[PDB]
């Protein structure tokens, strides 16, 4: 539909102010476009992939162990072995592309609290990448369930962890700083920690910009 | 011009510092039974307290007299 | 930006601030076997 | 940011026959007054809360009551 109020013309000027960064990391559109198609995998493909997984990587072992303790088998069965090795490879490499949109849209609800985007996305893809490495064929779980509980914990540690790349912008320090005195004043006279209605009363501020600028407080 | 004197001088931060009991009023006034609220359980003096003592050991106006000589003070 | 939520000082900044490396010697600095004090008229004693 | 004094006036409650009739004693303020693109109170008081509220949705008792508020009460 089409309106042009006072508040999309606001959003059009802070958009306007926003778009001074041109790699902004907060920005997914070129990682989307890398991502490319892939399609989604039923539960048939994808323990398939792990069995192939798993066979590629008991074949290393035994190759790597043939490879120096001799009793090196005939060049024409080393070949079906060094082909499976392969296939291990590039069936794990399937399983991770088959999921890095899985990885953004798990990240998309993080953001706003001081990471970007991408950065938020890079610690859901090692979360994955620690997924398909206790992925187990014989749980039977779906992998974008199992491997979920890894991605928002992996997201969380990094959100959690003291040392982040936390990147605060240069026009939010000051009304932060007027927040967190209002805040003390409040908590120090009302007697219990005042509900954002009250900050936007002091502040002269719509509620839902207290709980915006809230979040990034730490 | 005109002279803010020592009286108005206090009397704006006894302002302020009723601003903050009333606030305390607003609020404890609403969280309590009916019955149990009493005109002195709705008072919080310590905003007022603070704000006089910030005023008289803080204040530019407030200084040190100069006790040099009778002169000077 | 750290826990302060203010940024954090490269290193660009130990010579690009009003007290960088490039500006240290410029100002002004106390100095060791100095004193001072009121002065009066020595009119008996040289020039030198 | 400026505005013709007018769009005050009418938004204070004053027809142009009242501007008129008050202040028709000087031409600059005839001048401003039929060089207003402010036909009447709301549209006047809407005016003013665009400048007063940037990016906000104005509406009739919002800006009727913060005009009030500004001076008033």
């Amino acid at each position: 539909d089409f309106v042009w109020d006072e508040e999309e013309s606001e959003a059009l000027r802070q958009a306007r102010k926003d778009a001074e960064l041109t790699a902004s990391a907060d920005s997914v559109r070129a990682y989307l476009k890398q991502i490319g198609k892939v399609a989604l995998l039923n539960a048939e493909e994808e323990v398939e992939l792990a069995k192939r997984i798993e066979a590629g990587l008991y074949a290393t072992q035994k190759l790597a162990e043939l490879a120096e303790k001799g009793e090196k088998l005939p060049v024409q069965q080393r070949r079906d072995m060094q082909w499976i090795c392969r296939d291990g490879d590039r069936a794990k490499n399937h399983l991770l592309e088959a999921n890095l949109r899985l990885v953004v849209s798990l990240a998309k609800r993080y953001t706003g609290r001081g990471m970007a985007f991408l950065d938020l996305i890079q610690e859901g893809n090692l979360g994955l990448i620690r997924a398909v490495e206790k992925f187990d064929y014989t749980k039977g779980y779906k992998f974008s369930t199992y491997a979920t509980w890894w991605i928002r914990q992996a997201i969380t540690r990094a959100m959690a962890d003291q040392a982040r790349t936390i990147r605060i912008p240069v026009h939010m320090v000051e009304v932060i700083n007027k927040l967190g005195r209002i805040q003390r004043e409040l908590l120090q006279d009302l007697g219990r920690e005042p509900t954002p209605e009250e900050l936007a009363k002091e502040m002269d501020i719509t509620p839902e910009k207290v709980l915006e600028i809230q979040q990034y407080a730490r | 011009r005109r002279l803010r004197t020592v009286g108005e001088l206090i009397q704006n931060q006894i302002r302020v510092g009723l601003s903050r009991m009333e606030r305390v009023v607003r609020e404890r006034m609403t969280t309590q039974d009916v019955e149990a609220i009493t005109p002195q359980t709705l008072i919080n003096i310590r905003p007022v307290v603070a704000a006089i003592k910030e005023f008289f050991g803080t204040s530019q106006l407030s200084q040190f007299m100069d006790q040099n000589n009778p002169l000077s003070g | 930006t750290g826990p302060g939520n203010r940024p954090l000082k490269s290193l660009s900044d130990l010579l690009k601030g009003k007290q960088g490396r490039f500006r240290q010697n410029l100002l002004g600095k106390r100095v060791d076997y100095s004193g001072r004090s009121v002065i009066v008229v020595g009119p008996q004693l040289k020039l030198h | 940011r400026r505005q013709p004094v007018t769009v005050l006036l009418k938004a204070l409650g004053w027809t142009n026959e009242q501007i008129v009739e008050r202040f028709g004693f000087s031409e600059i303020m005839m001048g401003t007054l039929e060089k207003d693109t402010t036909s009447g109170t709301d549209e006047a008081l809407l005016d003013i809360y665009r400048k007063l509220r940037p990016g906000e949705p104005p509406t009739k008792e919002s800006a009727q009551t913060l005009l009030e508020n500004l001076f008033f009460k």
